């Protein structure tokens, strides 16, 4: 049948399609390493993404700038379904420590109730306490790896004084999360937190910029979150502007199909590889038709039919191609993995590259490749004279 | 008895202006068992008259029946599955294929008359022996001498029990010792039933066949029949 | 040279392939050459933008220093004008939109025409400004856009820079300011710097700059102004080749992922060459008869793999210049008044390149060739 | 004069091929080699254009001894001394018939405008009219030998060695190509060929027959 025919064919000249093949194995294997990372470092974001589902943030929109009550928002959370709130400010800091220096921080700003929300796990010194809002206390936690960037250790970063912006802060503890961990990602050199009026007070901003209740189960959000922005209406008094829901996707598809972008823009150019791969084996496929157009008209003497021919010097191409874009998406899988088992001094977040979409989509591409560049040649194959080729 | 008929026959090569004749009013029959030499010079379409009846070439006009239908004008799938049962190609030079031993070389026809592998191996033996083959069928046409290649082209011709031999010069690559040793064997299987028709430039070749024809000019001038 | 008469005669005998096994690395010296030339335009702005800062003579030595004496060392025979300045890297607020760490400049009087800020709505800084201790801004085109849509939009209005209300009373534009993008400055906003002094309690006055234009006497006269500057009260180029460091580590590292596409295209050739080894092994060994030589052999089918190559490298770098010159007009959007194209050294290096591609990947066969036996090739 | 004198040639690979090959020819000479299969019969010939070294004796071409020269020393000898001719012609198929005929002449070292004028000159000598510039793609294959009988005696040579001329052609169109090498003969070019049929070796002069690797007949004694 036609398939053994192409098998014995490309077993004929071993070393011909063995070379053929290693320009498909290069391509491919180059668009999967890259598509797995920018895959991976999507997923990493997606989860962030379910995680942001658990919370409601509600926002003051003009119309359907008046100074927000912390009360109003723990008396909206009274709310059944609804099992923590928390208000914050933010700013940007440059955090100068002796002569270390970190210039990108997201200084947070959190009210008692904020650490506690957001599940912190505090692994060197203490929490922000009650004592450090009544006396405006200039207190600052550190991340994991901030203290040690910025002091060695989380335990040497404890009761030590840095300077904001240019304000003086003291070191009170130093935390970790999930989120912290996996931060890096997001373009952020640190998350430290001290307490909004804090922030209100050292810098300009008022204090409660973003408002945000915690519900667990998750299926109460499409009710529960217009219901705590009318309820946060009600309490506000009518200032005529109204309180709504903000919308959490909209900023981190803002981010995700930034990844996105970038990773097809490098992806492409590593197939350019794959591309110039294909135009190899369209060549040697051609040679193969004048170095067997006796062959061909032999054949078709003997009984092949054009169809035959046609579908033979196909398969042919496809084998070269598939156990191209095979071995290739193999060897990609494993610089992946090993790839992975590397970014962890970075990143505490799965990134294997075995995403069977890409799995299945390098195969569905390695398929087209073979099938596109391989036609012209099993065309011409098919095509040729009987008597002219004897 | 009658295998090959042909009758009013013309094949003109198109060619820009040029509808250049070639075959014209060839009226021709062929019983079997028959062995037919066509002889002639360049021009004449010995190849053109020979590839019509092999049916790798269509006439312009005129009729052929092989076994008494018609296949002048058969679509090629179905004229390609007639030309596999009907036809065994020898030719000059031999033609073998040089990645495949002469075992798998003369199995080749018997994979598109679309046998089972047990047979194939079998059918191949069996042919083999009937052209005397003494180099070992596991040879590449590589490591084959002149008459031990046109042997194994002869088996291939053999292996799906065709009605019409066609040769085209099976001596032209061999030397005159060799070639009457393979000039017999075509003998021998005539004289067990075969028919032939062999082109050849040459008397001493075309000595050897029951049956003597010649073309000048794409017409069939002189048979042995009358 | 019948080795590249010989050479061409196999190219031309399978056109068609010859080209098909061309365009690899045509496609692959393309991609190559266009990414090395982008990053190497990249580069070379930032090398021109350097040349720039040598006209700008800066001296620093803290004590509180007073514009008077620069007013006064300004008379020199060199300088051309002075000016000083006042930092801080703020934030700019406008009702729920923000501009992130735009480099605020705090000038004096002579700011504004010593470096030469162009405005394209509304007006600069007057005198009463300063005189009134006012809070004006002036923003650039990119940083107006970004904040208010518009540059007449942003007119007129109230910015929150750090905090504090500033009146927006024009927009500029420079190339210096357009460029800002690529060093990673939020905005170039500028202000009177009696009004960043008053609302930030940084010192009136931190860099002292020393406009000269004439290149080839800041050697000399730079000195003497650091050494008259320090008679009242009793240095070179900053971290700019470092950004020439870290785009050129950005341009190689993408380069080759474009690079690979090159080295199938060099698998190309081998695999070509290694059929027209095999066959015409009959030629082989006829040209052997007719006196060639093992090492004729050699050589021959090696200048025809290089010549393949060299071509397709030759007609790749061309391909890479349109190219890289509509990749000019795309950045003229993201980057623009850069001069973008493909460097001399760039065109050549591209040249050393396919003909080595040539040469490694094509050796292997013109060696097979070579030692073909005349005797089993007949 | 004396060319050829191969004297005590072995040849051996275990396999041993020629033994004791002891033979002299001289210019003017057609010698035909006939003998059984595997008798050395190309290896001879083989050993007379200098594609195969023996593994002992010496051979003397136009008085230079030349078993045992280097690679790159043996390629101009064979280049200048012979002129090999083929059963099945050896041209290549992207030449047409001048350049087939100019590449000999290509490696000697001649004038290119000059090699234009020896290639139609020696067309010439073998009757071939107004194919100069056909590919063997358009030529018979009377017309082919005569081509590549023109590249054969391009360089002057020594010695034509043929083998077997004719068998890819006809019996008429043999006959023909076989009369053109026997008036090259008459005008003094000397042949060595080898050949399955004594209706060729009819054609020369004289007639050895080699039986194993050893000279058995010889019509000159
Ligand atoms: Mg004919
Ligand atoms: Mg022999």
């Amino acid at each position: 049948q036609n398939l053994k025919f192409a098998f014995s064919s490309i077993m004929a000249h071993k070393m011909r399609s063995l070379l053929t093949m290693i320009g498909i194995i290069i391509g491919v294997s180059s668009v999967v390493v890259i598509m797995a990372l920018g895959d991976s470092l999507s997923r990493q974001v997606n989860k962030d993404m379910t995680k942001s589902q658990k919370n409601i943030s509600v926002f003051f929109s003009p119309k359907k700038p008046p100074k927000p009550q912390e009360s109003w928002v723990q008396e909206a959370a009274k709310l059944k379904g609804v099992d923590s709130y928390y208000v914050t400010n933010s700013t940007n800091a440059i955090l100068t420590y002796q002569d270390k220096k970190v210039e990108n921080a997201n200084l947070t700003g959190g009210n008692r109730t904020y650490m506690d929300a957001v599940k912190n796990e505090i692994i060197a010194g203490r929490s922000l306490r009650e004592q450090d809002f009544k006396e405006f206390a200039s207190v600052i936690l550190l991340d994991e790896e901030l203290s040690i960037s910025l002091f060695e250790s989380p335990q040497e970063a404890i009761n030590k004084v840095v300077e904001v912006n240019g304000f003086s802060y003291r070191v009170i503890g130093v935390y970790t999360s999930p989120e912290a961990k996996r931060s890096k990602i997001y373009g952020f050199g640190g998350l430290p937190i001290t307490t909004n009026i804090s922030l209100a007070a050292n810098f300009n901003i008022d204090e409660i910029a973003s408002i945000v209740f915690r519900v667990n189960d998750t299926s109460l959000t499409p009710t529960l979150g217009p219901e705590l922005a009318r309820k946060m209406t009600e309490l506000a008094g009518l200032q005529q502007g109204e309180y709504q829901v903000a919308d959490e996707s909209v900023v981190f598809a803002e981010i995700q199909q930034s990844f996105s972008f970038m990773t097809t823009i490098i992806s492409s150019i590593a197939g350019i590889s794959l591309f110039v791969g294909g135009t190899g084996v369209m060549n040697i496929m051609l040679v193969s038709v004048t170095e067997r157009t006796r062959e061909i008209g032999l054949r078709k003497a003997l009984g092949a039919t054009r169809a035959n021919i046609l579908i033979q010097f196909l398969i042919e191409s496809m084998i070269l191609t598939l156990l191209g874009g095979l071995i290739g998406l193999t060897i990609a899988s494993g610089l992946t993995a090993l790839a992975g088992l590397l970014l962890q001094g970075l990143i505490e977040g799965i990134e294997v590259g075995v995403s069977i979409p890409v799995a299945l989509f390098s195969l569905a591409v390695s398929a087209s490749v073979g099938m596109i560049f391989g036609v012209l040649p099993a065309n011409k194959a098919s095509k040729l004279d009987p008597i002219e080729a004897l | 008895k009658q295998l090959i008929s042909l009758k009013n026959i013309f094949r003109s090569y198109r060619n820009g202006d040029q509808e250049l004749q070639v075959l014209k009013n060839i009226n021709l029959e062929v019983n079997e068992g028959e062995f037919v030499a066509i002889m002639g010079p360049s021009g004449s379409g010995k190849s053109t008259l020979m590839n019509t009846i092999g049916m790798l070439d269509t006439p312009t006009s005129g009729e052929y029946y092989l076994e008494g239908q018609e296949v002048a004008g058969l679509g090629e799938k179905q004229l390609a599955k007639v030309r596999n049962q009907q036809i065994g190609f020898v030719f000059q030079q031999f033609f073998l294929l040089s990645k495949l031993n002469a075992l798998q070389n003369v199995e080749l026809p018997l994979i598109y008359a679309g046998v089972s592998s047990s047979k194939r191996r079998k059918l191949a033996e069996e042919y083999l022996d009937k052209v005397e083959l003494t180099e070992r069928s596991h040879h590449l046409p590589s490591e084959l001498s002149g008459g031990q290649k046109q042997r194994v082209a002869i088996a291939r011709a053999l292996v799906n029990n065709p009605s019409i031999i066609l040769a085209d010069e099976p001596t032209g690559a061999l030397d005159t010792k060799t070639g009457n040793q393979i000039m017999q064997l075509l003998v021998d299987l005539n004289k067990e039933g075969k028919t032939i028709i062999m082109v050849t430039h040459e008397p001493e070749i075309a000595a050897y066949a029951k049956r003597q024809i010649v073309i000048r000019d794409g017409v069939i001038s002189s048979d042995s029949a009358q």
